[PDB]
């Protein structure tokens, strides 16, 4: 509330730059099935960038 | 014993809990204040503090153009870039505030108390200062044939105008320092700056040029002017290749933020005025960058070569380096520096330091033989063919 | 681990064998503990040998890496083994063998753990061993620093041992002589000091000084070395208390005045407190080295370089008895005579006036509180001696027109501003000294004794005007003539003046009331040298207190002198107390328990005691008010410890005037009073922001005095950084107006600290060490604790007389100028492990010209690679030379 | 009550402690060979002010007639 | 050794406890602290108040003024308010601004940068000390040069060279 | 400043009320850089209606 900046109620969401961007970069809709004939590709990627985000334990 | 033991651990928790009331009373933290110096400036600070003097908004007058309403107005703009039209705060006459000189206005109340001291808007280019250094007199190798050279040019009009005038001769201005990285131009130039014992101001070009194109050289032309005025001031400018490359554009590119700056620098040298007796020293990476301005002479009377120092140089360098440091005296310290390949400055007192090293590694209070050989053998193979010189050289 | 590398023939294992001892060997550790005591000697002395061999060898190996984890640990177990039973018992040849690398393995241990426990225990260790041995240590330490490579870590390991041996545990004097300590000296200077400080190994280093001044002159700094050992000896009394140092710093002094680097021994003999050792430190430098050079001339110098109170010569106790001596050190009978005469060292301060310039505009103006407040004004612009002459020559205006006390007043501020002339000011004084009332003839008799004391060094001496005058039959003129003998002499042990003082102030009943300052005169006499023990002082207090306590001013004079008189030694008093019991009174019982505290008094640790057990927040009737402000203060004390114990007294004396206003409420102004002249005395290594802070606040307080008193710390280093401080202070003062009498009180506030640009500075510091000695400073102390200063005590108040010399360059060869001189500056500093801070002697080559300064100065040195040279006098300008020794008997460093 | 008599009584207790903390704080426990510290003999002040009894008694109901 | 740690103690004891005692023992007794101590922390606070504005000190000027650049979109030039002290505001350190009107109440922040994180780099290897094998010549190299210098400087500055780096 | 994005809010809302309506921009240049200063407040401004373009092209 201004001329003295006291604060008034919380706003449950929570903000950082990063957050915009992810929406505004847009994530793709497309998935590996339509895309496919690239089966062969799929398999190759999985292993060296998703596995060790997913598990890194193992 | 024991017990003065037990406070040495609690001091620190004690301190801790106490934080709030050290806060207040000697400085730091919550309630800022010192005690002893605002203390005693509190009775001349209750008038600025009652008056409308803070603010006192930056700012620099562009004309002090009265006009009628309230009369004494000046016609100002802001370091931020708008103008406004002022006041007087009576604390000052109209006399005081004067057209292109700093000044200071309210925010509230947009007038002038006092004005601003002028021209001390850099703040990057201080940072580098360091007034009258130098890693110590013996690594130079002393005098050398290079230092008393730069001396009659440097040293002599500062200490003595007087001597100048009376002989009828003009006073000298540039002297032009070069060579490739570590034939040592900051080197020799602190030496001589300390022996005048002229304030000395040296800086790299690389914070006068700042942000975008033209805000670097607002930056050149005050420190120089303000260095001018000062009586006896020596600049030593380190390393310009930052302010000092090029002149040139391609139209895929361009050379036009550091040539705005280099331009901005040689103008002011001798400028379009006579010359002053305050000294300019340059120091350039490359004599191949140079443009005809900065060589005419008044901007660059003698040209001074540091490049390898001289035959003479190589030996006196080892030698009142090794005079310094406890090393063995059955070692010909000539012989060390001669073995050296096409010496850069840099390199021959490399040996020295490599050579030493091994001393302090056993802790004796000498050197032996053998730490000299393991060192120059060392220096003669690899050193020498990764100096800066072999690629430099052939450029320039 | 890794078993066997030594214990196995294989080309192999010599990589195990540096790793093994950290786990387990087969044999190596076993030669030493099991082999040794399971078999008998003989059978086993073969193959100890072959194995010890290999041990050392491994030693060697292990400095040759740069690790730690294959340092420590394997060093560590081999020890142990050692312990059992090859200490002694083998034989006579084995057990020596042992010893050698089990020394080596010790340092480590004894290095990294620095606890009480485990200091103690290693030197048990290492004396017995030490003895046994028979000085395979000094070998062992050599071979070391000689090697061929070695460890950072190992460079503090070795020095660590020699403490070990300086305890004396297991020995008495057998190999009490270096552990090879001089090449352990030269490459680090950190634990070896300590050691030596305690041994009194220090009388070896004079015979080894001839080889050890080619590393002090351009090679190193073995200088800085020395100067630390003194630093641990001074700081010895915060550590253990006074009279167990007292005997160390004499045996300390006596290796130091012997030494070529004289200032460290002219701070021990200035500590004790003795006629006999101040001749000595005169003489001994000139015998022991009898080449010219500057040896000679280091005992003029030194007496020169002191600096603690007063005028020339300063301490004065040393002015007299290098006479006698000054005939056998003979660099010329008629020259050195002239040097060591105060009228030599007149003649340069005039030169510094010129530089000062007016800064006088103060009030001469007459009639009422104006002309009393003139006079204190008029000298407090020029503190010191600056260009005031024209204002002191005018008679007419500020000393005659004054009435009562004023005249008094008037007379005795006087001498403080024509302070260090050989004569012209003694014509002023003397044309005084015949007009007027009785008044203006004794206050002039104060002034007398500071302008005289420029004439004299045993030919036509201060004594000499002095002992007419304090024949007078009036009471006035008596008591102004001993006040200006108490001022010429400072702190001296001497026939004469001590029997002047013996006689004078017979009788507790006098007219004035300003007779009390007798006893204050006699007690500055006493401390600064051997007391003067004088019989009218001790018995006359106790008998001053029974007719009266009435009046604040008298009944408090009397007690401060008896504790004064008292101080400077404990053995002396006795004699005097003696004689005191046979009159009895109740007062009596008081006067007995302030010797108790006189004679503990200067300790690091039983005076702070003691105070607990006290004498303030008590009353038996006012008799415990008048000396418990004295003892709070602990101001002799403060100035005597070491630079590093001044970081400590900042708090010190803060903390003295809060314990008086908690104990004592009425004591509580008093306090902050006494506070603006205990810094001044303290002289404190940050001087900036003490006086600023109490300066605003002194304003509100009752008794603006306290002001006053503040001032005269307040202005620290004469304007060039104070220029913000002494204006804003000035303003305050002025600022305020509500009456007269506080305008006058403000205005000698303002006045104080406006003092023109390059002026001498506030000090009682020896300007190396922040050591020293007061004598002077309390002729303003005393009076500063009377309840409502009179205009008769403000007389007494107003002299400085304690402020530096303009020379702070080249006394050298004899040269004795202002006249520029080369110095150097180092932008890179090393130092910290030089007591009095003076960085490497590398030098890098700046402008001529040192004068006068407080604070700072310390990155200042001479020039020391112009031609080669070290300095003697340690050089920073505050009182300090920049003057340097070299073989040569003239100065290599012309004057810029 | 009015205020004119509280407020006398309230600087008359201040000195007690006061006096205590005086004496208490000026022995050196901290400047002795032992240690014990001189800041845990940290005391302060108190006041003393007076205002009416609220009670209520023989209440059948707020503000009968207060039947005995 | 062991006498040293008795010394430096010394300076530390009397610091905690003469803060303490002069704090809360001065405004009791006479009037010296007393007024005027109260006086700074209550103006300081009353004139900080609600918001303050947060500034960066540029530069500091000899005439108890300072260049203070605002975070506001404006520079100032502000007078220093009584009883604050213009010499304990750090060139490295931001000063917090009353944003009524511009005055340096006092420093309760010294503020953070990204700019700062990238040089301060915090390791905890996997593979460290003796998790390498061979080439035992080249590490003993590079601690002559690094190591033992940093460790001890004294002599290597002393001798006479700069420190090999 | 500040009004830039705000603009942009709107002129596209319109067209969803009143769907299906074109949104057609003559030359997207000037303002779809893929390259900001931002520094200056000038650079900043262009860098905003970029920010809320994105988001607004989901939003149709």
């Amino acid at each position: 509330r201004n001329d003295s900046y006291t604060l008034h109620k919380i706003l449950p969401n929570k903000v950082d730059p990063l957050v915009s961007l992810m929406m505004v970069e847009k994530v793709p809709d497309s998935t590996y099935e339509m895309i496919g004939g690239l089966d062969k590709q799929i398999k190759e990627i999985k292993e060296v960038i998703e596995l060790p985000v997913k598990h890194p334990e193992l | 014993q024991s017990t003065y033991s037990r406070q040495i651990k609690q001091v620190e928790d004690d301190i801790q809990q106490l934080l709030k009331k050290i806060n207040e009373l000697t400085g730091i933290k919550e309630s800022d204040t010192g005690l002893a110096p605002p203390a005693l400036w509190d009775l001349a600070a209750d008038k600025q503090t009652l008056q409308s003097e803070q603010p006192l908004q930056v700012a620099r007058c562009t004309k002090i153009i009265n006009a009628d309403s309230e009369d004494p107005k000046y016609i100002i703009n802001v370091k931020q870039f708008a103008k406004f039209v002022v006041d007087l705060s009576d604390q000052v006459a109209p006399t005081d505030i004067e057209e292109g000189m700093r000044v200071g206005v309210d925010r509230n109340k947009y007038q002038i108390h006092i004005p601003l001291p002028p021209k001390i808007d850099p703040t990057v280019t201080m940072m580098q200062v360091e007034e009258k250094p130098d890693v110590t007199y013996s690594d130079v190798g002393g005098c050398k044939e290079q230092i008393e050279k730069l001396r009659e040019v440097v040293e002599t009009p500062l200490l003595h105008p007087e001597r100048f005038v009376n002989l009828g001769i003009e006073p000298p201005k540039g002297v032009l320092l070069f060579g490739p990285p570590g034939t040592g131009k900051t080197l020799c130039a602190r030496a001589v700056a300390n022996r005048t014992d002229a304030c000395f101001i040296p800086v790299i070009g690389s914070e006068l040029v700042q942000k975008y194109v033209g805000e670097g050289a607002r930056m050149v032309r005050e420190l120089f002017e303000m260095a001018r005025t000062k009586k006896a001031c020596l600049i030593f400018f380190d390393e310009i290749d930052a302010i000092g490359g090029a002149r040139f554009d391609d139209g895929a590119g361009g050379d036009n933020e550091v040539q705005r700056t280099m331009l901005e620098l040689i103008n002011q040298l001798d400028g379009f005025d006579p010359r002053g007796n305050i000294k300019v020293l340059m120091a350039t990476n490359r004599p191949d960058t140079l443009d005809p301005a900065l060589m005419r002479p008044g901007r660059l009377d003698r040209k001074i070569e540091f490049s390898l120092p001289d035959l003479e140089g190589r030996t006196h360098i080892f030698k009142i380096h090794a005079r310094s440091m406890s090393v063995e005296r059955d070692i010909r310290f000539e012989l060390l520096a001669r073995l050296c390949p096409n010496s850069t400055g840099a390199e021959i007192r490399s040996v020295c330091t490599e050579a030493g090293m091994f001393a302090i590694r056993a802790r004796r209070k000498i050197a032996t033989e053998k730490d000299f050989l393991e060192a120059v053998n060392k220096v003669i193979k690899s050193y020498a063919k990764f100096s800066a010189t072999p690629r430099y050289m052939t450029y320039n | 681990m890794e078993e066997g590398g030594r214990d196995k023939t294989p080309v192999q294992s010599q990589q195990p064998s540096a790793t093994a001892p950290s786990g387990a060997d087969e044999k190596s550790s076993g030669k030493e503990r099991r082999d040794a005591g399971e078999k008998d000697k003989e059978q086993e002395l073969s193959e100890e040998d072959k194995q010890l061999q290999d041990e050392l060898e491994m030693l060697v190996e292990r400095l040759g890496e740069k690790d730690t984890s294959l340092y420590r640990p394997a060093l560590e177990e081999l020890r142990r083994q050692i312990r059992s039973s090859t200490t002694s018992m083998t034989s006579v040849p084995k057990p020596l063998k042992f010893l050698r690398p089990h020394y080596g393995k010790l340092k480590e241990i004894y290095e990294n753990m620095a606890p009480g426990e485990n200091k103690c225990f290693a030197a048990d260790i290492i004396s017995v061993l030490a003895m046994t041995m028979s000085g395979e240590r000094e070998c062992l330490k050599y071979r070391l620093v000689g090697s061929q490579e070695e460890l950072a870590s190992w460079g503090h390991e070795y020095v660590r041992h020699l403490a070990g041996e300086v305890a004396k545990e297991w020995q008495e004097l057998d190999d009490a002589e270096k552990a090879q300590r001089e090449p352990l000296l030269t490459l680090v200077k950190e634990i070896v000091p300590y050691n030596m400080a305690h041994n009194a190994e220090h009388e070896a280093c004079d015979l080894l000084m001839e080889i050890e001044q080619v590393d002090m002159l351009e090679k190193d700094i073995d200088e800085n070395a020395y100067s630390k050992v003194c630093l641990y000896l001074t700081s010895c009394v915060n550590y253990v208390p006074e009279p167990e140092n007292s005997a160390l710093l004499r045996c300390a002094l006596g290796v130091f005045r012997k030494f070529s680097r004289f200032p460290e021994a002219l701070r021990l003999a200035l500590m004790l407190n003795d006629m006999e050792l101040v001749e000595d430190i005169f003489t001994s430098c000139k015998d022991v080295v009898v080449q010219k050079q500057m040896a000679f001339m280091l005992g003029r110098h030194g007496v020169f370089l002191e600096l603690s109170e007063d005028v020339e010569e300063y301490e004065d106790l040393t002015e007299i008895m290098s006479n006698v001596q000054l005939n056998s050190n003979f660099l010329a009978l008629a020259r050195e005579l002239d040097i060591m005469e105060p009228k030599v060292p007149d003649d340069i301060y005039k030169t510094h006036l010129e530089n000062n310039r007016f800064g006088g505009s103060g009030s001469q103006v007459d009639s009422a509180r104006m002309n009393l407040a003139s006079s204190f004004v008029n000298g407090f612009v020029n503190a010191a001696f600056g260009q005031d002459k024209l204002l002191t020559d005018d008679g007419n205006k500020w000393l005659y027109k004054n009435k009562d006390h004023g005249m008094l007043s008037a007379a005795a501020s006087l001498g403080m501003i024509l302070l260090w002339d050989v004569d012209g000011g003694l014509t002023q004084i003397d044309k005084y000294l015949y007009s007027s009332e009785d008044y203006i003839k004794s206050g002039a008799l104060l002034a007398c004794g500071i302008v005289n004391s420029g004439v004299r060094n045993e030919c036509d001496p201060a004594l000499a005007l002095l002992s007419d005058y304090v024949l007078h039959n009036s009471n006035t003129m008596r008591l102004g003539s001993i006040f200006g003998l108490g001022l010429a002499y400072a702190g001296s042990n001497r026939e004469d003046v001590l029997t002047l003082l013996l006689p004078v102030m017979g009788d507790s009943k006098s007219s004035m009331e300003v007779a009390g300052v007798t006893a204050l005169a006699c007690g500055m006499i006493a401390v600064g040298s051997c007391n003067g023990d004088v019989t009218s002082t001790i018995l006359q207090t106790i008998m001053e207190k029974s007719e009266t306590e009435l009046k604040d001013t008298y009944a408090r004079w009397l007690p401060l002198g008896l504790g004064l008189n008292h101080l400077g030694k404990g053995e002396a008093i006795e004699a005097i107390l003696a004689a005191l019991e046979v009159v009895s009174e109740p007062f009596r019982s008081f006067a007995n328990t302030l010797v108790d505290v006189c004679a503990y008094a200067g300790s690091g640790n039983v005076l702070k005691v003691q105070q607990l057990l006290h004498i303030c927040s008590e009353h038996f009737d006012s008799k415990e008010k008048e000396e418990d402000k004295d003892k709070k203060e602990k101001k002799d004390k403060d100035k005597k410890e070491a630079p590093a114990d001044m970081g400590a007294h900042q708090g010190v004396a803060v903390l003295g005037i809060a314990l008086i206003a908690m104990g004592e409420e009425i004591g509580a102004e008093m306090a902050l009073r006494t506070f603006g002249h205990l810094l001044r005395y303290g002289e404190p290594t940050l001087r900036r922001a003490v006086p600023l802070a109490l300066a605003l606040i002194s304003v509100s307080n009752p008794r603006l005095n306290i002001l006053d008193t503040l001032s005269k710390f307040s202005h620290d280093a004469d304007p060039e950084v104070s220029y913000n401080s002494i204006f804003a202070m000035g303003m305050v003062g002025s600022g305020t107006n509500n009456a007269r009498l506080a305008a006058m009180l403000r205005q000698l506030a303002q006045y104080h600290a406006k003092d023109p640009n390059n002026l001498f500075m506030v000090r009682l510091a020896q300007g190396l060490t922040h050591l020293g000695k007061g004598t002077l400073t309390l002729c303003p102390y005393h009076s500063d604790r009377q309840l409502m200063s009179q205009v008769a005590v403000a007389g007494l108040l107003t002299v400085l007389v304690s402020f530096l010399d303009v020379r702070n360059i080249i006394l050298g060869k004899s040269h004795y100028v202002l006249y520029g001189l080369v110095a150097a500056m180092q932008p890179r500093m090393l130092v910290t492990f030089d007591e009095e801070l003076r960085p490497l002697p590398v030098s890098v080559r700046v402008g001529q010209a040192v004068d006068v300064v407080g604070q700072a100065g310390k990155p200042k040195t001479i020039t020391g690679f112009q031609t080669h040279t070290t300095p003697v006098l340690l050089a920073h300008g505050e009182r300090a030379e920049l003057a340097t020794e070299e073989f040569l008997p003239v100065t290599p460093i012309l004057e810029g | 009550e009015v205020p004119k008599e509280k407020e006398k009584e309230k600087v008359s207790t201040a000195v007690l402690s006061i006096t205590a903390k005086a004496k208490k704080k000026e022995k050196e426990k901290e400047k002795k060979e032992e240690e014990k510290m001189e800041v845990d003999e940290a005391e302060k002040k108190e006041e003393k002010e007076k205002k009416k009894e609220p009670e209520p008694n023989f209440q059948l109901l707020d503000n009968p007639a207060r039947v005995m | 050794t062991q006498c040293r740690l008795k010394l430096l103690k010394l300076e530390r004891i009397k610091d905690y406890l003469l803060m303490e005692e002069e704090f809360i023992r001065n405004q009791e007794q006479m009037k010296p602290l007393e007024e005027k101590q109260e006086e700074e922390r209550s103006k300081v606070d009353d004139l900080r108040g609600t918001p303050m504005s947060v500034g960066t000190l540029e530069e500091i000027i000899d005439d108890n003024h300072a260049i203070v650049s605002t975070s506001v979109g404006s520079e100032h030039y502000v007078s220093i308010l009584s009883f604050v002290d213009k010499d304990l505001l750090e060139p490295g350190c931001s000063v917090l601004l009353n944003h009524k009107v511009h005055a340096v109440i006092g420093v309760l922040m010294d503020d953070t940068d990204p700019l700062v994180t990238v040089m301060k780099v915090e390791k905890a290897p996997q593979e460290t000390y003796a998790d390498i094998g061979g080439l035992d010549n080249q590490i003993q190299e590079i601690k002559e040069s690094v190591e033992l210098p940093l460790t001890h400087p004294e002599y290597y500055e002393e001798m006479g060279i700069k420190p090999p780096k | 400043l500040g009004e830039g994005p705000r603009m942009v809010r709107d002129v596209f809302r319109l067209a969803k009320e009143n769907a299906p309506a074109i949104i057609f921009i003559d030359e997207i240049d000037a303002i779809a850089t893929k390259r900001f200063d931002a520094q200056t407040g000038a650079d900043r401004e262009v860098q905003r209606i970029l920010l809320e373009l994105l988001n607004q092209m989901d939003g149709f």
